[PDB]
């Protein structure tokens, strides 16, 4: 299980960093995260895998919803090469996608931190295959890589879409849906973590450099 | 009678009502998507209760409510596990589904 | 059980004395009533059988088969009157007579207490089927199909008769109760081996066994709709009934005489499932699916364990219903476009939505979607086989994949895509066809509700 | 809410959507900063990691290479 | 809702807009019936560039076998009107 | 059928076939819901070499890392009541050999 | 100059990379003209019936009938027993049977031998 | 008319389900099983009224 | 880690084996060693049904934490002191395990060097 | 409730701790429980009281059927068909009863496993041992008969086992 | 899609097609607009450098080498328009396309609604029926003895004629039917 998860997450993250369809990038991110869950199952933390599933549902669904809003606005276009500057054209969609990408990449104290940080720190502190450890670290870096790829090519720069601009996200249904999933992706990690019994034994003693390893590789 | 079991079973039961109503004069009107969304939202708010019960007392149950068949020494019954995983996963899926249906009401308007 | 036999014998003159425009109505009504009456045979015991007289008896294995036959007759009546509209009155009465005679023979076959009367009726079922296929078939190939249907069966069944009478001279009886209570083991000799082969080959060819199945695509494709329906749904199950009956006197030879047949059955279900993937004929695909399912049933019977027997009975019933439904569904399209090629008329979900729904349901039931009784039978057989040998789960697993593929393949090619441009004679579905599909499909799910009724006497 | 095509101009934006976007970004950042100020040890660790080299032999209990 | 009901007048204005934005074509001389080769003095590469410009403007690809035939803005207007089912 | 020209006005657009032309023997395997033989940007047998090399390297490295695992410089976890003898399977009538742990 | 592309069965050669297209002859042009003439004649024949107001039903396509008949009914009349045919038939029809027979017989023999010595761990094996 | 949805889609199914569970399903042994509640030192049992002692004079590593 | 680099690249003979530890008797160098005690009884741990892994030497702090979490249920921020106490006990247990591993390392290296020196002295 | 025998299906005394609120904040669960009680439980109980009152007004009984014991297969002549018939039917009835005994023990084991929670490996040993014993005896009695099983096959299997155990005991005595 | 194809592509057609494909794939490589304009002007100059080659053999050799360079340097994932044969919405709306002859089978109650539409539909049917024979006769006269040599069809020339084989071209379902 550990080896299968490690190869899955590394390969999918390596594939995702060069895709041009936004939906394909998001799908490959889901596949890599499933590989990570299989990894954490392989080192005997099933409750961590369940917690990660619960945390991942929120921001993954909301990332897909932001992608769908972008697609519908730009006359059913999915290629990131034809999306220009939507940071100012799409305030709410940009903010939602930024929060989602930060939560996916384990920004501390967001919903993704409370599972991914523990998973990485528990993989580091275990009698485990070294190759799987290395591939897990490289995969968690490539996660940040494809997240910033999506952000850079979708929101920054000058427009590249056809000149008949039909951008409009001012619809109550879309706004309410993404707002609900945003509240979830911001607060659900803390709310759920502080409300379950302790089903694991914590790693209270860590070398200082190994405590921030996920943060370091994400920044890199 | 420890509403845990009744509430957790009604949570799943109330999701099947729109399937039954899919042959009435509501599946042919433009109010069907909102009706389904409201049903899912109500199911989520109802399933929020067993989660609070589990967080409070760690309460867990199994419900073997219908005996389907019995082989010679093997008995098959319609049984449900309402442990930590079920009571924690059901509300999350219901919340995500509610938000997705509300989004689809606008995304899929021209279908 | 003369209360069921006599009403069919009375169906005969009622049909032959009805008015020229009321034959179908009277036949359908009274066949449905007879099915309702025959539904009372399901009240079975847990220890022994219902011994009505010295001639007839019912077990928990034969009662669902009788109910299936009685229910099937009106379905063939409904599906037949479309293409027989231009036929004359006397020929229509003869067609209904053929169907009624086939039902009577099958009903008396499934309940004979003695093996030789069972033999007589189980050969007597051959005549109406051959007449139907060779007279009311559509293409020129039907004649050849009839021949392939006849001798393939007879070359298997003529040795059996010999063995049967031989047994009567050694044990003194062919009554099934005496045979069961006075069973004795079979020694390891060549004479016993050939007695086993003679007793087994008839029911093997009836299933059919892989390598002995060439007659089945011909018979099932060249026949009319009622002929194909009764061939797939009921007549294939005679082999299963006969083998589950006769295996009581063949132990312990089967312990090693099942090996070639088990190998043939497993590799042949693989081969026929693979054959289904490249089939330009829509009816041939259904015929080969029938072959694969019957191969599974053969494996189940040859294993000789209670779970395998229950799975075999459930799969027999479920396959009968599903295959009959699939044949009717294909026949609707054939009646529309007058061709059996699968890629001719496409995109029919656009033009016929409810028929597309029926197609989807039939395809889902074919590939053993839980909790359908197809899945129950398949899973019981797989579990018994895994107990028999752990490696079987490979081959069976392979089958569980390939089936689904070709199943969806058929659906995706006939209902999905874009419609053919030059075909413009596709009329909306009639009430008759929709009612036919509904009456095929609803009993399947009703049986899913209460599946103990079709699990056999091993329950 | 009626918004119309612009043809090579920046699209029309209503004040409400910008207000909502700025608000949600601000609350996310406030949550992060507040949780760091109050729950710092979750990122920097809580208990000092020892170094095995500075452990004396007496508490450790091995002989001075003679017995 | 979705995009407005594109009309012939809008299509003609967009085509003329794209063409007048070309440095090799003078605006005052250009008319709706002007010939790219004869009246405007361009070559085949320029016509290909013009076709790509219209593809980018309207967001749908014109096949090469159809693109080579179009020679005046009126032809392009007619082709785009036929492709998008425009009758008013 | 995926290789055929999609911009031509075929009689059957979904199959990309014309009425009356000869049909390939293996059309049902090439219906473009199925086996595709279109040219690739990278040549065949160069894709095969890279895919096989990646898989082989991954398998070998997983094996090597299995024979060179990663662990912390710590001792085994210590369990109080005779390595939890009773809790891990009962057997209360055998007096298991004592498992003793000491302070450090 | 650049690395070359070599075709295969499942990834063929592009039309723009085919040397046979970059050296033409008037014979090639004539052949292309005949090909277009045949295609156009067939297209006219199809379109004449396709647009007929009085046509109801299916336009019969002889090519489809030929394909189906060749795939199903024409195979046996054109079959001959050759060393290749006989060898392939024997292999593909017999080898799997005896392979699976050996596999299953060996497995069952091992299982029965283990049962006889009394070491198979058959505890709780009530159903079979 | 206003809040009739919560009656016909929540109240009636829950009435039927509770009736079925409390009067039909629980009429047979081992159909609804709950794991034993957690007991901790210093807790009082409801039925017997007994108390469970404290925990061995904590070392107080304050 | 550096211990992996030392064992896998350097001399593996004087590096401890995690699966086989300890090798030396527990009272080898120590004159007397106090027996490690428990606070939680088997019946208490069974009634609390902690887990088969949480029934370590820090189980009593865990039981206290579970009690406080149950009592102060809706206020899920009130269980701070006991959580820290349990974490501190777990940290001390990990420090004890680190001491055990390092003692194994130093003892193995010391014994191996002493044996080699004794062999050298007997070799001359 | 009294519907089933408590000795065939035993349970421990069901100890539950008393509430100890340690927080000022109101417990939502108790408020929602009171609401559910007053709104759902009360209506159902009244309807059941009505239905029970209606049932008690028309009370009738059904009886469990008793079967005598007839001569077994061992006391059966080789070709005495009537005696073989009665012995066979008795054997089938006993087979069904044994299956139900195994089912009862399995139900006990499942209930124990779910009830004991995290301590099931240690707290459920007695039920596991009971199931092991009953399954061993049942497997000795009835397994490997195959389909077409009968009383004669069971008798032959038993005789084979008794011959084997007699030989084993005699050989062990000779040691 | 609307034009009848020819027997072969000539040299200039092949060069223009290579020009368009190279420009599109360079646009795929050059995401940003200014960089694309730079390299597209460079590519246009490269193309027109040999524009005045009178040796057809050397022109074909240059075209060949250009095609090999393109196949080596093409984008593995070029941009495709959503409704183009490789697009994400290529055949999305085909399941909503229903032929017009289906309206012939509507129940009289279904035809009771929309009376004016069915009156106009009867008008169109009468026009098609009245024009069919004239179209057929015109096609026969214009067509060569040895069958047609292209797929191109003739227009109307007479007083009230209609272009032959028009019914299924004019009565297309729609691009966005439902
Ligand atoms: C789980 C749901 C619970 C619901 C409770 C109530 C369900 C009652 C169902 C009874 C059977 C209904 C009749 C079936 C034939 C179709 C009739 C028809 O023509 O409809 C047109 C009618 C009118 O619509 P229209 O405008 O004409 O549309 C026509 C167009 O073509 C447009 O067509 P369309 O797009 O509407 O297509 C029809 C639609 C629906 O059509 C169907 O699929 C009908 C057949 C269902 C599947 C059959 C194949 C598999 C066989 C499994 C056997 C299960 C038997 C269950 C017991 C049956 C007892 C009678 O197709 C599908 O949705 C795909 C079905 C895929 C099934 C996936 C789930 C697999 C089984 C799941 C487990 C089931 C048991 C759950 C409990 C287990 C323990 C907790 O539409 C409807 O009436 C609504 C159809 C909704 C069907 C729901 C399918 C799920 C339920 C399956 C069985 C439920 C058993 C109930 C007891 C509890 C279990
Ligand atoms: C195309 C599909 C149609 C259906 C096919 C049906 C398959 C029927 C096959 C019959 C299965 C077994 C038949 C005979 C039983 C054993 C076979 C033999 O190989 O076993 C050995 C037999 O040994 C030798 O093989 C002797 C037989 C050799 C001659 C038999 C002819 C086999 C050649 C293959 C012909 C293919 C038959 C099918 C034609 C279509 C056992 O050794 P032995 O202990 O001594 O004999 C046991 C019997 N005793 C105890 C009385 C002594
Ligand atoms: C493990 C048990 C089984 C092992 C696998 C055996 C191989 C199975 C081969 C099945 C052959 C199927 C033949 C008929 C299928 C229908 C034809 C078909 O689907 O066409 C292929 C169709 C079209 O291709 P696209 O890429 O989608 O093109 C889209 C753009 N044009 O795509 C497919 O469906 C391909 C499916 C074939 C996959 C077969 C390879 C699977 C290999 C699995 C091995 C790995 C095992 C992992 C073990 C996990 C560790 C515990
Ligand atoms: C509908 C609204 C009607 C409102 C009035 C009803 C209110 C409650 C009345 C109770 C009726 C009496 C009653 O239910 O008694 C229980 C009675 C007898 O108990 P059994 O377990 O079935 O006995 C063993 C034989 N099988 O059972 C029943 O009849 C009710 C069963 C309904 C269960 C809910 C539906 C589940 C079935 C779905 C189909 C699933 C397919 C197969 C699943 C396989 C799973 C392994
Ligand atoms: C993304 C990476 C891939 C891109 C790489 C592509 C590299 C290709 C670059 C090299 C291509 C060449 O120069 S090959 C240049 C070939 N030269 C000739 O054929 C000369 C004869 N002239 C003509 O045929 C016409 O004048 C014509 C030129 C067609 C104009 O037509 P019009 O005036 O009537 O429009």
């Amino acid at each position: 299980t550990l080896c299968l998860g490690a190869i899955t997450t590394l390969f999918t993250a390596l594939c995702a960093i060069t895709q041009n369809d936004i939906k394909k990038i998001v799908a490959f991110s889901t596949s890599s995260q499933l590989g990570l869950m299989m990894v954490t199952i392989g080192i005997n933390q099933p409750h961590l895998a369940f917690l990660h599933i619960c945390m991942h549902a929120f921001f993954k669904a909301m990332l897909f919803m932001c992608s769908g809003s972008i697609i519908h606005s730009l006359n059913d276009e999915q290629d990131i090469r034809k999306m220009g500057g939507l940071y100012k054209a799409m305030p709410f969609t940009t903010t939602a996608l930024i929060i989602g990408s930060l939560a996916l990449t384990g920004m501390p104290y967001l919903t993704g931190f409370y599972s991914k940080d523990l998973i990485i720190e528990a993989v580091n502190m275990s009698y485990t295959n070294a190759w799987a450890l290395l591939m897990t670290l490289i995969a968690t870096s490539l996660t940040a890589a494809y997240s910033t790829r999506i952000i850079f090519f979708a929101f920054l720069g000058k427009p590249r879409f056809p000149p008949l601009v039909l951008i409009n996200e001012n619809n109550p249904l879309l706004i309410n849906s993404i707002k609900r999933l945003l509240i979830g992706s911001i607060f659900a990690g803390f709310i759920i973590s502080n409300n379950i019994p302790p089903m694991t034994v914590p790693n209270t003693t860590m070398p200082l450099y190994m405590k921030m390893t996920a943060l370091i590789v994400t920044i890199m | 009678m420890n509403p845990f079991a009744s509430l957790t079973l009604t949570t799943l039961t109330i999701l099947t009502i729109p399937i039954m109503m899919s042959n009435s004069n509501i599946y042919k009107t433009n109010l069907y998507p909102n009706y389904v969304k409201t049903t899912v939202s109500y199911a989520f708010t109802l399933s929020l209760v067993p989660l609070l019960m589990f967080m409070h007392t760690g309460q867990e149950m199994i419900i073997s409510n219908w005996h389907w068949m019995t082989l010679q020494t093997v008995e098959l019954s319609l049984s449900f596990k309402m442990d930590y995983f079920s009571v924690m996963f059901i509300p999350v899926a219901l919340f995500v589904t509610w938000s997705i249906m509300e989004f689809s009401m606008w995304y899929m308007h021209s279908d | 059980m003369l209360k069921i036999i006599i009403p069919t014998t009375m169906l005969l003159p009622m049909t032959w004395m009805s008015k020229h425009n009321m034959i179908w109505i009277n036949a359908t009504v009274h066949s449905l009533l007879i099915s309702l009456i025959s539904l009372s045979l399901l009240n079975q015991l847990g220890e022994n059988s219902l011994n009505f007289s010295l001639t007839f008896f019912s077990d928990s294995l034969s009662a669902p088969l009788l109910v299936l036959t009685t229910w099937l007759l009106p379905l063939m009546l409904m599906a037949s009157q479309s293409h027989l509209s231009k036929e004359t009155t006397t020929r229509k009465k003869l067609y209904i007579t053929m169907l009624i005679l086939l039902q009577l023979f099958l009903i008396m076959t499934f309940t004979a207490t003695e093996l030789i009367l069972f033999y007589i009726l189980f050969e007597a079922t051959l005549v109406p089927t051959l007449i139907i296929i060779t007279r009311w078939g559509n293409q020129t190939e039907r004649l050849n199909a009839g021949l392939y249907f006849l001798f393939y069966t007879l070359a298997g069944s003529l040795p059996l008769l010999v063995a049967l009478v031989y047994i009567q001279n050694t044990t003194g009886s062919l009554n099934f109760l005496i045979i069961h209570y006075w069973s004795h083991p079979l020694s390891n000799s060549w004479s016993n081996i050939f007695m086993w082969l003679a007793c087994i080959m008839a029911f093997m060819v009836k299933m059919p066994l892989y390598g002995l199945h060439l007659w089945l695509p011909k018979a099932h494709v060249e026949a009319p709709i009622a002929g194909s329906m009764v061939l797939a749904a009921v007549l294939l199950k005679l082999g299963g009934y006969g083998m589950m009956r006769i295996t009581t006197i063949l132990n312990p030879l089967t312990n090693y005489m099942a090996y070639p047949f088990l190998m043939l059955s497993m590799w042949g279900m693989i081969m026929t499932s693979s054959i289904c993937l490249r089939q330009t004929d829509l009816k041939s695909l259904i015929a080969y699916s029938s072959v694969s399912h019957m191969a599974l049933v053969i494996v189940a019977i040859m294993i000789q364990t209670p779970w395998s027997f229950m799975g075999a009975t459930a799969l027999m019933i479920a396959h009968g219903l599903t295959s009959s439904m699939l044949f009717c569904l294909a026949n609707t399209n054939y009646e529309r476009v007058h061709s059996r090629t699968m890629i001719l008329a496409r995109g029919l979900q656009t033009l016929l939505p409810l028929m597309a729904t029926w197609w989807l349901v039939a395809s889902l039931t074919n590939l053993a979607l839980p909790p359908s009784i197809n899945l129950i039978g398949e899973l019981f057989i797989i579990t018994a086989s895994f107990s028999w040998s752990n490696i079987t789960i490979i081959l069976m697993g392979m089958n569980m994949m390939i089936t689904a593929l070709y199943s969806l393949y058929m659906l995706i090619t006939t209902q999905r895509g874009k419609y053919t441009h030059h075909i413009n004679n596709i009329k909306p579905s009639f009430t008759r066809e929709n009612a036919l599909m509904a009456l095929h499909i609803l009993p399947l799910l009703l049986l899913t509700l209460n599946p103990k009724m079709i699990l056999g006497p091993l329950y | 809410v009626h918004i119309e095509p612009r043809y090579r101009q920046f699209p029309q934006l209503t004040r409400s959507q910008l207000i909502q976007a700025e608000f949600f970004s601000a609350t996310m950042w406030f949550w992060i900063l507040w949780r760091f100020w109050h729950d710092s040890d979750a990122v920097l660790g809580h208990f000092p990691y020892p170094d095995p080299s500075q452990w004396t032999d007496e508490e450790l209990g091995i002989l001075p290479d003679d017995e | 809702s979705d995009a407005p009901p594109l009309t012939l007048e809008a299509i003609k204005d967009r085509v003329l807009y794209v063409l007048k934005l070309y440095d090799k074509i003078d605006p005052e001389k250009l008319s709706v019936n002007s010939h790219f080769m004869k009246d405007l003095g361009l070559d085949s590469l320029d016509q290909v560039e013009i076709i790509m410009a219209m593809e980018d403007e309207f967001g749908f690809e014109i096949p090469d076998i159809d693109a080579e035939k179009l020679m005046c803005p009126q032809e392009i207007v007619d082709y785009i009107a036929d492709k998008k089912d425009v009758y008013e | 059928q995926q290789e055929r020209d999609p911009w031509y006005d075929w009689d059957h657009p979904d199959l990309r076939l014309n009425w009356g032309e000869p049909i390939h023997w293996d059309l049902d395997m090439y219906i473009r819901n199925r086996v595709d033989t279109s040219p690739t940007p990278v040549s065949w047998n160069t894709m095969c070499k890279h895919l096989f090399g990646f898989v082989a390297f991954m398998l070998f490295m997983f094996w090597v890392g299995e024979i060179y695992p990663s662990y912390q410089p710590v001792g085994p976890k210590q369990y109080p009541y005779n390595d939890l003898y009773l809790e891990r399977g009962g057997d209360p009538t055998k007096e298991p050999e004592p498992v003793v742990h000491y302070e450090i | 100059s650049f690395p070359k592309y070599k075709p295969s069965r499942l990834a063929t050669l592009p039309a723009t990379l085919d040397p046979a297209e970059y050296d033409i002859s008037p014979e090639t042009r004539k052949a292309q003209a005949e090909r277009l003439a045949i295609r156009s004649r067939l297209k006219r024949e199809y379109l004449l019936q396709y647009n007929d107001p009085n046509r109801l039903g299916v336009i019969e396509d002889p090519a489809l009938i030929r394909w189906t008949y060749a795939r199903s009914a024409n195979i046996y009349p054109n079959f001959r027993p050759t060393p290749k045919t006989s060898l392939l038939g024997a292999l593909f029809g017999i080898g799997p049977l005896f392979f699976w027979y050996y596999v299953f017989k060996t497995d069952r023999d091992k299982k029965e031998k283990l049962i006889q010595e009394g070491k198979l761990d058959q505890t709780f094996n009530i159903s079979y | 008319r206003h809040s009739i949805f919560a009656v016909t889609h929540v109240l009636i199914p829950v009435w039927i389900i509770h009736y079925y569970l409390k009067y039909h399903v629980t009429a047979k042994p081992y159909t609804v099983v709950e794991r034993k509640p957690r007991i901790f030192p210093g807790d009082t049992i409801l039925e017997t009224g007994e108390v469970i002692p404290l925990m061995k004079e904590f070392p107080d590593q304050h | 880690g550096a211990h992996l680099a030392r064992r896998y690249l350097g001399d593996a003979s004087k590096e401890p084996d995690p699966l086989r530890m300890p090798t030396f008797p527990p009272d080898y160098g120590f004159p007397e060693r106090k027996e490690r005690e428990m606070v939680a009884t088997q019946q208490e741990m069974n009634d609390a049904q902690l887990m088969l892994q949480q029934r370590d030497y820090c189980a009593h702090y865990l039981i206290q934490l579970l009690k406080c979490k149950r009592d102060s249920f809706p206020n899920f921020l009130a269980c701070k002191h006991e959580q820290h106490d349990w974490d501190y006990c777990e940290h001390l247990d990990y420090v004890k395990r680190m001491k055990e591993f390092e003692r194994e390392r130093r003892l193995l290296q010391r014994k191996k060097r002493r044996e080699q020196r004794e062999a050298e002295m007997a070799r001359g | 409730p009294d519907s089933w025998d408590k000795d065939v299906y035993p349970e421990p005394p069901r100890r539950t701790p008393a509430p100890a609120p340690q927080t000022s904040l109101p417990n939502p669960v108790t408020y929602l429980t009171k609401i559910f009680d007053l709104l759902v439980d009360r209506p159902v109980t009244l309807a059941r009281e009505f239905i029970e009152q209606q049932h008690a007004k028309n009370r009738y009984y059904y009886y469990h059927r008793e079967f005598r014991r007839v001569p077994d297969i061992t006391e059966c002549e080789e070709k005495d068909i009537l005696c073989m018939f009665e012995a066979e039917m008795q054997w089938r009835r006993d087979y069904k009863v044994d299956q139900e005994i195994v089912n009862i023990i399995q139900e006990r084991l499942k209930a124990c496993q779910q009830r004991e929670g995290e301590s099931y490996r240690q707290n459920c040993a007695k039920e596991l041992e009971q199931f092991t014993q009953v399954s061993k005896a049942f497997q000795d009695r009835y397994s490997d008969l195959g389909a077409h099983y009968s009383a004669r096959k069971c008798l032959a299997k038993q005789k084979q086992r008794m011959l084997a155990e007699r030989k084993a005991a005699k050989e062990a005595a000779a040691a | 899609a609307f034009s009848a194809p020819a027997a072969y592509l000539t040299h200039q057609q092949k060069v223009l097609r290579l020009y368009k494909r190279a420009l599109r794939h360079l646009e795929s490589w050059c995401v940003h607009r200014d960089k694309y304009r730079y390299f597209a002007c460079l590519m246009r100059a490269r193309f027109d450098e040999h524009k005045n080659e009178k040796d057809m053999v050397k022109a074909t050799q240059l075209l060949r080498q250009a095609e090999e360079e393109f196949w080596y340097g093409q984008h593995p994932q070029p941009y495709i328009f959503p409704e183009s044969p490789g697009g994400t919405s290529y055949e999305r709306y085909e399941c909503y396309k229903v032929p017009e002859w289906c309206l012939d089978d509507w129940h009289p109650s279904e035809k009771a609604m929309y009376p004016d539409y069915f009156a106009k539909r009867e008008q169109w049917k009468r026009l098609r029926r009245e024009s069919w024979e004239r179209e057929v006769k015109q096609l026969q006269e214009e067509t060569p003895p040895g069958g047609p040599r292209t797929e191109a069809l003739p227009p109307a020339r007479k007083e009230g004629d209609l272009p032959p084989l028009w019914w299924h071209i004019v009565t297309r379902p729609r691009e966005r039917p439902m």
